[PDB]
C-alpha cells in the first residue's frame, strides 16, 4: 500500500523485551530463543 | 503501399485456405470410412536390426 | 458381482429439487421492489429511473431462475 | 464533392471526449472531426 | 457499436441498398426454411424406420 | 368485444385519413358519395383489363421470343439480367420440385414392394393415413 | 549482410500490382473508413451494413460444413448400424430408401428431449426387430 | 524517426517482443508447452475408442488394428525382424514346427 | 482517394451530404418546422 | 426511429430559433431524390438498386432457396 | 499424439486484413481501466506498470472474436477446454507474479502478514498471511473456471432453448389452423420474447466477463504496486 | 465431454501459444 | 449426451501417432550430432545446457524404489481403475 | 458377499441438489439491486458509478452460480 | 450375515450437496455489494478504499466456496 | 434374521452435508465486511481498528469452516 521504511538502529527495542510461546527467554533461558518459534516471529 | 500488397495477398491466401477448410477438407476418422484419414504412426525405426 | 440398476421415477425428485431454486429467485424479486418502494419514497422525483433498475433486477434474477427451470424441465423429460 | 474519407474519429463525439480541447471549435459551437 | 448506416424504414425500403438486400434475402431463407420442415417432416406419407429399435445414440453413448 | 371493434375501425379510419394519395382519396370520397364499394371496384376494373390484355401477352411472348433467338438479347447482356436470370433459375428449380411431390402426390417416393421398409407401411398406426 | 532487418528494404518495385491492391483497397474502404464505423476494440463495427451482412454469410457457410462435413457422419453411422451393421449392406438398399431412413434420423434430431419416446424405445409386443436382429 | 513496430521486419519485431518487452511471459510459455508436451501427449487405444471418434468408434471395420498392423508389417519389414525367434513366441522353432503339424 | 470514385455515394452518403450540404440550413429549418407541427397535432 | 437494434442516426439542431426563423427554404434546389424530406422516412423516394428488383421479390428468393435446400434430395436423392 | 486442426477465426482473419489495411482509431475499449492506474497527479510508478497494455488489447480482440461470434448458431469456440484456459491464465498471472518475485524485494511481502502487532503472531497474524498466500493462487483458479463456466451454461442454455424452439415451431405450428390458434400464438409469442432475451444477456455477459478477466490480472499487478510523490 | 478432456490437451493448446507467439506480434504492428 | 456434442473443434484434419521411445532415441541422436564435433568443448555452458539436465533426471528416475506400482505409461488401456495392466 | 451395484438415475437427483445454489445466487443479486435503489435515492449524482459498482457486484455473484450449474451439466449429461 | 455392497452412482449426492453451499457464497458476496452501494452514497469521497475491502471480503468468500468446489471434484471423479 | 450391511458409497453424502455448512460461513464473512464497509464511511478515522476487529471476526469464521472441512476430509477418506 504505502512507502516502506526502515526503522533506525534506536527505533528497535531490545532482544529482551520480546516474548516467547509462554513467556520472555531472558538471561539463563537466551539459547532457547533459537529454539522458540513464536519468538522468533515476535522478534 | 507495403501493407496494403501484403495484406491483399494474406487475404488471396486466407480466402483459399477459407474455401478449403470449409468446402473441401474432409474431416478426420469419419465412422464409413469414405472420407478423411484415420491416422497413422511416423518415426517408425528403420535400418535398425539390433532395436529388436 | 457386477449388478446395475436403472430407475424411472428419479427424475421426478431432481425436478423438484431444482423448482426449489425458484424459492430464492422469487424471494429476490421481492426484496428489489420493496426497496424500490423505500427509495420513491425517499426520493419521488425518481420514479422511472428506479423502475428501470428494477426492472434490470428481475430480468437478472429471472434469467437465473430460467436456468434453473431448464434443469427443471429438462430432467423431467430424461 | 467526393466521397473520400476523411480524418479518423473512432466514432467518437470531440465535444465531450477527453481531449476534445485539441479540436477546434467552429462558429456554431460544434468542435471540429480533426485538427 | 452500433452507431450509425443506412437504415431501412420499413419492409420496402430493403431494396435501397444492396447489403439489405442481402440481408433481406436471408432472412427469406431463414424463415422459409421453417414451412418447408413443417411439410416435409410432417407429411402423411414418412414413415418411421422399421429398424429403429435396432440400434439408438442412446445405448450408444450410455 | 364492442369497444375492441369500435378501436380497430377507428385505428382504421385514422391510417386511411393519413394516406396523401390524391387517387385514392379521391376514389374513397367518390365511393362513400355513391355508397359502393371501392376495392371491389378496383377488382372488377383490373380482371377486366387482363381479360382484355391477353392477346397482348401473347404478342408480347413472341416478341420477346424473336428478342431472345435473335441474340440482341444477350448482346446488351449486363449483371443486372444475370441477377435476374439466376431468380428464375432458381424459381424454374423450385417449381419442378413442387410438380414432381405434387404429380406423385406424396412428398417422399414411394415405396416398392421389393423394398424392406414395406414393414413400416404395414405397421402404420392409422392405416386410413 | 545476408537478410536486412529493416523493413525499408524493398523486394519489389513502388508499382507492383497497383491496380489490383488499390481495388482491393477501395473494397476495404468504402465502408469501413467512416466517422459512424467506430469499433469496439476493433472487433465490433458501427455499421450496421457490416453486420447485416457478414451474419448471415457466417451463418451459412458454418451451416453448409455442419451439414455436409459434421452431421454427416453421425447419419451414415445410424444407417450403417440400423441396415446391417456395414456400409455394403447399406449400399444394398436403394436411394429412396436412404432417403427415408435419413430423414427419420433428422425427425430424431427435430424430436431430441421432446419427442415421443416409443422413437428409441421399443414399447412391449412390438413386433418390429430388436437390437440383436443382427447378432 | 527509428521505431521497432515500424522499422524492423516482422521475424526481427518478433524477437524483440518476446526478449525485451515480454521476456517471462515467453519463458513460462514455454515451460507450459514443454510440461504438456511431456505429460499431456498421449492416448490410449480404449482412449480413443471411448472419445477419440466424432460418431464413435467402428468396431465394425476397426481401424486402429488395421493402423497397428501397417505399423508392424512396416517395423518387421524394414528392421528385418525375425519374428519366429523363441523370444517372440517362448519356444523352439522345432516345437513351433511340431505344434504346426499338430494344429 | 481516386481509386473510390467509382463507386459513387449510396443512399446514406447522399442523405449526409443533402443535410450537412450548403442547404444544411434550409433542411433543418423545414426538419424542425415539421417536427413541431407534428408535436402540436399530436397535443 | 428503428429496425430491431438498427436506430436510424439524427442529425442535432444547430441553429437558435431565432436564426432559424429567418432561413428561407427553397426545395427548388433541392435534389429530387430529397423532396418534401421527412426525418420518419428519408428514404421513401431513394432509388432502387435494381430497377423491378422488390423486398418482397428477394425474400420470395431466400424462401425458394430454403426450399430446394430441404427438398432437392426428395426429387434427385443419392446413395451413401 | 498429434492432432492437427485449425481455429474457426479465417474469414475474420480475411476481414481483419481487408478492412485493416488502413490506419483507424480506437476509441472504445472493453477494458479501458488498463491504461488509467493512476488517478491523482504527481504520484508516479518506476515499475512497468503499462507493460498489461499491450497483451490486454489483444487477450480482448482474440476473446472477441471467438466468444461473441460465438452466438451466430454453428459457429464454434475452439479454445473451450477447462485446461486450455488453466493454462493462459497461469501463463499471464504466474508471468506477473515472477516479474514482482524477481524484484528480489522481500519488503514487497510485509502486507502479506496481514493485522497489527497487537495480534498474536502465531495464532492469527501467520495463519491469516497462509490464508492470503492461498487466496492469491485461487483467484488466478476462479479467474479461469469463471471464464469457462460462463461460456459453457450460456451456450448449452442456448442450445436447450433452440432445440425446444425448432420442436414446437415445426411440429405445432399446424394449431395456427386450428381452434386451440391461441395457445399455440401465446407459445410462440413467449419463445421470440424468451429468444431476444437470451441473446441479449449472452451478448452482455460476454463482454462483462472479458472486462472481470482482464480486471483479474490488473488487480494482481496494483496489489504490489508503489507509487512515488513527485516534490 | 470434451471441455473436460486431456487426451489431445497439447495439440489443443498449441492454437492458444501459436496466437501468442506468432499472431499478437502481427496484429501488434 | 447431444448437447455435450456440441462443444467439440469442427475443424480436426489429421492425427498422426509416435511412440516416446523413437521420437526421444531420434531427438538423442540429433542432440549428439551437433555436441559432438571438437569445436564445441565438453566445459561449454551450450553442451552442459543440453546434457546436464537430461543426465539427472535419468540419474534421478535410475535411483527411484518406490514401494508402489506404477502402471505403464502407454499401455493399450488405461481406462479401467481395477486394472493396472 | 460383495457385490457392485451401479445405479443409473441417481445423477438426476443430484443435479437437482445443485440447482438449488441458484437460490442463493438470485437472492443475493436481488439485494445488491435493493441496496442501489436505496443507494440512488440517498445520493443520485452518482448513480451512474454506483450502477457499475452493482454490475460488477452481478457478475463476480452469478459467476458462482455458473460453477454450481456446471457441476449440474456434468452429473447430467454423465 | 456379512453382505458388502459398492454403489456406484452416489457421488452425485454428494457432489450436489456440497454445491448446495455455494449459495451461502453467493448471498455473502450480494450483500457486501449491497452494503457497498449504500456506504459509497453516504461517503463519496472515500469510495475507492471502500471498494477495495469489498474486493478483500470477496477474496476471503470465494475462496470458501472453492473449498466446497474442491470436495465436488473429488468425489466426481472418483 | 440379521443382516449386516455395509454400503461403500454414504461418506459421499457425508462430506457432501458437512460441506454444506460452508453457506454460513461465507454468509457470516458477508455480513461481517458489509458492515465493516457501513462504519467505515460512518466513522472513516477508525477504519483500521475496524479492519483488525472484522479480521478477527473472519478468522474465528474460518475456523469453525476449517472444523467442517475436517470431519468432510475424514469422512471422505475415512
Ligand atoms: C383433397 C382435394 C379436395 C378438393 C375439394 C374441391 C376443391 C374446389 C373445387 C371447386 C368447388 C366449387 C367452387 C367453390 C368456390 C368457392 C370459392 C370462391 O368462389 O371464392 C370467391 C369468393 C368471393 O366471391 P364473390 O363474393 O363473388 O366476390 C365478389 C367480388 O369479386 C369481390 O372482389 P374482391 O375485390 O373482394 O376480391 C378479393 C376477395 C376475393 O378473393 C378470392 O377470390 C380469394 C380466393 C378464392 C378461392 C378460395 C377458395 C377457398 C377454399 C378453402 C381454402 C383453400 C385454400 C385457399 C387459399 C387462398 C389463398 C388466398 O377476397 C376474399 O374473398 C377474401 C376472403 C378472406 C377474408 C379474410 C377475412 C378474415 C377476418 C378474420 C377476423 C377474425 C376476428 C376474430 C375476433 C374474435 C374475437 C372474440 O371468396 C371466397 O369465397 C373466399 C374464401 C376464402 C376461404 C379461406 C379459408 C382458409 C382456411 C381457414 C383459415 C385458416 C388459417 C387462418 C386461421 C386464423 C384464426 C381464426
Ligand atoms: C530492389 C529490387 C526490385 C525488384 C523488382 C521486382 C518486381 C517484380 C516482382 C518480383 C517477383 C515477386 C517477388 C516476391 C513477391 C511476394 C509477394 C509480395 O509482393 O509480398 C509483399 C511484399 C513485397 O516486398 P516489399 O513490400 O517490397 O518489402 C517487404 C519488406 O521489406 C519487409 O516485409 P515485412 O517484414 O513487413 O513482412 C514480410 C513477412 C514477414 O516475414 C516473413 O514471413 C519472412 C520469414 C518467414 C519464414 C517462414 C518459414 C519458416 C520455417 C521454419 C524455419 C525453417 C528452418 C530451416 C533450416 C534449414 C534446414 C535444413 O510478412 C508476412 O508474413 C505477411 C505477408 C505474407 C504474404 C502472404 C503469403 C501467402 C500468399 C498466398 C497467395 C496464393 C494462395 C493460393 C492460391 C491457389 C490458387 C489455386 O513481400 C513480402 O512482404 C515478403 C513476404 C515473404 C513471405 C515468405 C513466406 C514463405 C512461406 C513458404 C516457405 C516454404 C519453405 C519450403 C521448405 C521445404 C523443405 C522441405
Ligand atoms: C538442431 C537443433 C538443436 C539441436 C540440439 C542442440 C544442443 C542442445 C540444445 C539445448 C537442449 C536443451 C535440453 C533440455 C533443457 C531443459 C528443458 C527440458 O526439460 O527439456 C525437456 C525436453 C528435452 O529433453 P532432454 O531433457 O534433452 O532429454 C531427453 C529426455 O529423455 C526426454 O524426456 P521427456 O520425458 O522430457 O521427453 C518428453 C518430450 C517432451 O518434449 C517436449 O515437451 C517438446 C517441447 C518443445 C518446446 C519448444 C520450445 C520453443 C517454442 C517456441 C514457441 C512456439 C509456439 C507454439 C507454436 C505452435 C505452432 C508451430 O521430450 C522429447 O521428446 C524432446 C524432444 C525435443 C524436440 C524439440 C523440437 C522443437 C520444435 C520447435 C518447433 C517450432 C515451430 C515454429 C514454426 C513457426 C513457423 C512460422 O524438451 C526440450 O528441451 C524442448 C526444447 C528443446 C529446444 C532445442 C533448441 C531450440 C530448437 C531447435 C530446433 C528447432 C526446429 C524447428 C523446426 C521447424 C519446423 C517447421
Ligand atoms: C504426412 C501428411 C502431411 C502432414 C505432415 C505433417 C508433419 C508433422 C510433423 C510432426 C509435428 C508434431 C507436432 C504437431 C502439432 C500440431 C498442433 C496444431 O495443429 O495446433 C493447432 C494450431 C492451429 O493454429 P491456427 O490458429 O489455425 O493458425 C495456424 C494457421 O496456419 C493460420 O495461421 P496464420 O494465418 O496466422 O499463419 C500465418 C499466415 C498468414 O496468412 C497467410 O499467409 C495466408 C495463407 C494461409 C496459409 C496457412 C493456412 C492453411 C489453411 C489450410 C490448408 C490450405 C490449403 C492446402 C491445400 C492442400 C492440398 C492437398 O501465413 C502462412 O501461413 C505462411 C505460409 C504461406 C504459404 C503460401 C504458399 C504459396 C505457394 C505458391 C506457389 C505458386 C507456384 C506457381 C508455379 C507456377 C508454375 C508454372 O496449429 C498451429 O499453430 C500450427 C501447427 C504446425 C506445427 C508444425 C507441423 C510441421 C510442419 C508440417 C508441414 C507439412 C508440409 C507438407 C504438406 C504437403 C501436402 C500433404
Ligand atoms: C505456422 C505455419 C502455418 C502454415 C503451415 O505451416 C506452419 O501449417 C501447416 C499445417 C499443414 C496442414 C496440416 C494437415 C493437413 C491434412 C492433410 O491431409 C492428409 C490426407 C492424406 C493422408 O493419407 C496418409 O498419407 C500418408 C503419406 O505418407 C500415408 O503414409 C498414409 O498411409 C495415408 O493414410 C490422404 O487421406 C486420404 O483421404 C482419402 C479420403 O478423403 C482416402 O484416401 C483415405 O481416407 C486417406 O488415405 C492435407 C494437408 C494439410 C491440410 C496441411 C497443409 C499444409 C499446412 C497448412 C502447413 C502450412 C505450411
Ligand atoms: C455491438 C452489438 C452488436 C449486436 C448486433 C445485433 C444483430 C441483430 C441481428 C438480427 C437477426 C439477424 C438474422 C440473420 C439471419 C441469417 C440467416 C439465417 O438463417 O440465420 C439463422 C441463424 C440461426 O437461426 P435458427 O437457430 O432459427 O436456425 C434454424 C436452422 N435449423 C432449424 C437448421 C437449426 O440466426 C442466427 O444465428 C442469428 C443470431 C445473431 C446474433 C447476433 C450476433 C452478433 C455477433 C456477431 C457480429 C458480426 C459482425 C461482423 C462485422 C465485421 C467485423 C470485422
Ligand atoms: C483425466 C485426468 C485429468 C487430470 C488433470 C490434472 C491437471 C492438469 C493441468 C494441465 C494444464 C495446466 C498446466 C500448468 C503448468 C504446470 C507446471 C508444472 O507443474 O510442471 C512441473 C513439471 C515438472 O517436470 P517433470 O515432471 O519432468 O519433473 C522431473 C522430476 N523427476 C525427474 C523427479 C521426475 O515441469 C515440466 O514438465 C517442465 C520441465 C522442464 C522445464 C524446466 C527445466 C528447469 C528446471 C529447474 C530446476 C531443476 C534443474 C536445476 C536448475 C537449472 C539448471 C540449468
Ligand atoms: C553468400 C554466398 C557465397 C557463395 C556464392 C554463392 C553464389 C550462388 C549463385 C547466386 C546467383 C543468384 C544471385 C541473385 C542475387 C542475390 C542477392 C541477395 O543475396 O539478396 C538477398 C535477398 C534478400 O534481400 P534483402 O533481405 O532485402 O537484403 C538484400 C540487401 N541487403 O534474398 C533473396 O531475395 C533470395 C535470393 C536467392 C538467390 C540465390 C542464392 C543462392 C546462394 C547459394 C549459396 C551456397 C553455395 C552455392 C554454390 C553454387 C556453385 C555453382
Amino acid at each position: 500500500g504505502e512507502l516502506f521504511v526502515r526503522p533506525k538502529l534506536e527505533e528497535i527495542p531490545p532482544a529482551d523485551q520480546c516474548r516467547g510461546f509462554f513467556g520472555p527467554l531472558n538471561d539463563s533461558l537466551k539459547f532457547l530463543r533459537l529454539l522458540d518459534i513464536k519468538w522468533m516471529m515476535n522478534r | 503501399e507495403i501493407q496494403s500488397r501484403k495484406k491483399y495477398f494474406q487475404t488471396l491466401g486466407y480466402l483459399v485456405a477459407f474455401i478449403y477448410l470449409y468446402f473441401l477438407m474432409p474431416k478426420e476418422k469419419s465412422f464409413s470410412g469414405l472420407s478423411g484419414p484415420d491416422g497413422h504412426w511416423i518415426m517408425l525405426p528403420k535400418g535398425r536390426p539390433e532395436l529388436f | 458381482s457386477t449388478v446395475a440398476i436403472s430407475v424411472q421415477g428419479l427424475h421426478y425428485v431432481g425436478t423438484g429439487l431444482a423448482a426449489i431454486a425458484l424459492a430464492g429467485v422469487g424471494l429476490g424479486i421481492g426484496t428489489i421492489f420493496g426497496n424500490l418502494l423505500v427509495a420513491c419514497a425517499r426520493q419521488p422525483n425518481l420514479t422511472k429511473m428506479l423502475f428501470n433498475y428494477a426492472i434490470l433486477g428481475f430480468a437478472l434474477t429471472e434469467a437465473i431462475g430460467l436456468f434453473a427451470l431448464m434443469l427443471a424441465f429438462l430432467m423431467l423429460f430424461s | 464533392v467526393g466521397n473520400g474519407p476523411t480524418f479518423s474519429t473512432g466514432g467518437e463525439c470531440m465535444n465531450t471526449c477527453d481531449i476534445q480541447n485539441a479540436f477546434p471549435m467552429n462558429d456554431r459551437g460544434v468542435r471540429s472531426s480533426s485538427p | 457499436m452500433l452507431l450509425g448506416g443506412f437504415v431501412p424504414r420499413r419492409f420496402s425500403q430493403f431494396n435501397r441498398d444492396p447489403c439489405w438486400m442481402f440481408f433481406i434475402f436471408s432472412v427469406g431463407f431463414w424463415l422459409g426454411e421453417y414451412p418447408a420442415m413443417m411439410i416435409k417432416y410432417n407429411a402423411r406419407d414418412l414413415v418411421y424406420d422399421p429398424h429403429r429399435y435396432v440400434w439408438s445414440h442412446h445405448d450408444d453413448h450410455h | 368485444l364492442c369497444n375492441a371493434a369500435s378501436k380497430v375501425q377507428a385505428r382504421s379510419a385514422k391510417k386511411l385519413a393519413a394516406l396523401t394519395d390524391a387517387g385514392i382519396q379521391k376514389t374513397i370520397s367518390e365511393h362513400n358519395a355513391n355508397g359502393t364499394d371501392a376495392a371491389v371496384s378496383s377488382t372488377k376494373r383490373y380482371l377486366a383489363e387482363q381479360r382484355q390484355l391477353f392477346h397482348y401477352r401473347v404478342v408480347r411472348f413472341f416478341d420477346e421470343c424473336h428478342y431472345i433467338i435473335s441474340g440482341e438479347y444477350f448482346a446488351q447482356y449486363t449483371k443486372v439480367n444475370l441477377i435476374w436470370d439466376l431468380r428464375f433459375l432458381t424459381k424454374l428449380v423450385v417449381l419442378f420440385l413442387i410438380g414432381t411431390v405434387l404429380g406423385r402426390q406424396s412428398i417422399f417416393p414411394p415405396i416398392d414392394p421389393d423394398s424392406p421398409l414395406v414393414e413400416a407401411l404395414v405397421t402404420k398406426v392409422n392405416p386410413n393415413y | 549482410v545476408l537478410f536486412s532487418t529493416y523493413r525499408s528494404s524493398r523486394l519489389v518495385s513502388k508499382e507492383f500490382l497497383h491496380g489490383p491492391v488499390m481495388r482491393f483497397r477501395a473494397l476495404g474502404e468504402y465502408y469501413f473508413q467512416r466517422a459512424w464505423n467506430g469499433t469496439l476494440n476493433w472487433a465490433l463495427p458501427g455499421e450496421y451494413r457490416l453486420y447485416a451482412v457478414m451474419i448471415p454469410f457466417i451463418y451459412f457457410y458454418h451451416r453448409w460444413h455442419n451439414d455436409h462435413t459434421l452431421d454427416r457422419d453421425h447419419v451414415e453411422k445410424a444407417m450403417i448400424m440400423r441396415w446391417g451393421g456395414t456400409l455394403e449392406d447399406v449400399r444394398k438398399l436403394s436411394a429412396k430408401d436412404q432417403l427415408r431412413v435419413r430423414c427419420f434420423t433428422d425427425i430424431e434430431k427435430l424430436y431430441s428431449a421432446y419427442g415421443p419416446k416409443d422413437t428409441y424405445l421399443q414399447p412391449p409386443g412390438d413386433t418390429l426387430p430388436g437390437k440383436d436382429f443382427y447378432r | 524517426v527509428y521505431t521497432r513496430w515500424k522499422c524492423d521486419r516482422l521475424p526481427v519485431f518478433q524477437l524483440k517482443l518476446f526478449t525485451q518487452e515480454y521476456p517471462m511471459h515467453a519463458a513460462v510459455g514455454i515451460f507450459t508447452i514443454i510440461f504438456l508436451w511431456k505429460h499431456m501427449s498421449h492416448c490410449s487405444e480404449e482412449t480413443e475408442r471411448k472419445y477419440g471418434w466424432w460418431a464413435g468408434y467402428p468396431y465394425w471395420r476397426d481401424p486402429i488394428a488395421r493402423r497397428n498392423e501397417t505399423k508392424y508389417k512396416q517395423m518387421i519389414i524394414n528392421n528385418d525382424v525375425d519374428i519366429t525367434h523363441p523370444k517372440w513366441t517362448g519356444c523352439s522353432v522345432e516345437q513351433l514346427e511340431e505344434l504346426s503339424r499338430v494344429v | 482517394y481516386d481509386h473510390l470514385a467509382s463507386w459513387g455515394k449510396d443512399a446514406f452518403l447522399r442523405r449526409l451530404e443533402f443535410e450537412n450540404g450548403p442547404l444544411r440550413d434550409q433542411v433543418e429549418a423545414h426538419t424542425q418546422r415539421l417536427l413541431a407541427e407534428r408535436a402540436a397535432i399530436a397535443k | 426511429y428503428n429496425m430491431l437494434v438498427f436506430r436510424d442516426p439524427k442529425r442535432r439542431p444547430q441553429l437558435s430559433e431565432e436564426e432559424r426563423a429567418k432561413v428561407v427554404v427553397n426545395q427548388a434546389e433541392w435534389p429530387e431524390e430529397f423532396k418534401d424530406f421527412d426525418p420518419d422516412d428519408p428514404y421513401k423516394n431513394s432509388p432502387e438498386i435494381i430497377k423491378g428488383m422488390s423486398s418482397w421479390n428477394l425474400f420470395l428468393w431466400g424462401v425458394e432457396c430454403a426450399f430446394i435446400y430441404q427438398f432437392y434430395e426428395l426429387v434427385f436423392p443419392k446413395s451413401i | 499424439m498429434f492432432l492437427f486442426f485449425f481455429c474457426d477465426l479465417f474469414w475474420l482473419r480475411l476481414l481483419l486484413c481487408m478492412y485493416y489495411c488502413v490506419w483507424s482509431r480506437l476509441c472504445f475499449i472493453v477494458y479501458f481501466n488498463c491504461l488509467m492506474l493512476i488517478f491523482d497527479f504527481l504520484l508516479f510508478c518506476l515499475f512497468d506498470l503499462y507493460l498489461f497494455v499491450g497483451l490486454c488489447l489483444f487477450l480482448l480482440l482474440w476473446f472477441m472474436l471467438f466468444n461473441l461470434y460465438s452466438l451466430i448458431l454453428y459457429y464454434c469456440i475452439t479454445y473451450l477446454n477447462l485446461y486450455l484456459l488453466f493454462c493462459i491464465v497461469f501463463l499471464l498471472y504466474i508471468a506477473f507474479l515472477f516479474l514482482f518475485c524477481f524484484l528480489c524485494d522481500f519488503f514487497l511481502f510485509n502486507n502479506l502478514l496481514v493485522g497489527d502487532s497487537f495480534m498474536d503472531v502465531f495464532f492469527i497474524r501467520f495463519l491469516l498471511c497462509f490464508l492470503e498466500c492461498f487466496s492469491l493462487l485461487c483467484r488466478c483458479l476462479s479467474t479461469f473456471l469463471r471464464l469457462f463456466c460462463n461460456l459453457l451454461s450460456s451456450h448449452f442454455l442456448l442450445l436447450m432453448f433452440f432445440d425446444f424452439f425448432y420442436f414446437i415451431f415445426v411440429f405445432f405450428f399446424y394449431g395456427v389452423f386450428c381452434y386451440w390458434f391461441i395457445l399455440f400464438i401465446f407459445v410462440f409469442c413467449f419463445c421470440l420474447l424468451f429468444y431476444v432475451f437470451l441473446y441479449l444477456l449472452d451478448l452482455f455477459a460476454a463482454i462483462l466477463q472479458l472486462f472481470i478477466f482482464c480486471n483479474m490480472i490488473l488487480q494482481l499487478i496494483m496489489d504490489f504496486l508503489l507509487f512515488l510523490l513527485f516534490v | 465431454l470434451e471441455p473436460m478432456s486431456t487426451w489431445y490437451l497439447a495439440s489443443w493448446a498449441m492454437v492458444w501459444y501459436y496466437a501468442f507467439f506468432f499472431w499478437m506480434p502481427m496484429v501488434w504492428t | 449426451s447431444n448437447p455435450a456434442d456440441h462443444f467439440r473443434p469442427n475443424l480436426k484434419a489429421l492425427t498422426l501417432y509416435a511412440e516416446r521411445q523413437h521420437y526421444v532415441d531420434r531427438w538423442l541422436h540429433v542432440k549428439e550430432r551437433w555436441l559432438a564435433p571438437w569445436y564445441l568443448p565438453w566445459w561449454s555452458p551450450l553442451f552442459q545446457l543440453g546434457t546436464w539436465y537430461s543426465q539427472r533426471s535419468r540419474n534421478l528416475f535410475l535411483v527411484e524404489n518406490h514401494l508402489s506400482y506404477r502402471p505403464y505409461k502407454f499401455r493399450r488401456n488405461d481406462e479401467d481403475r481395477n486394472n493396472p495392466y
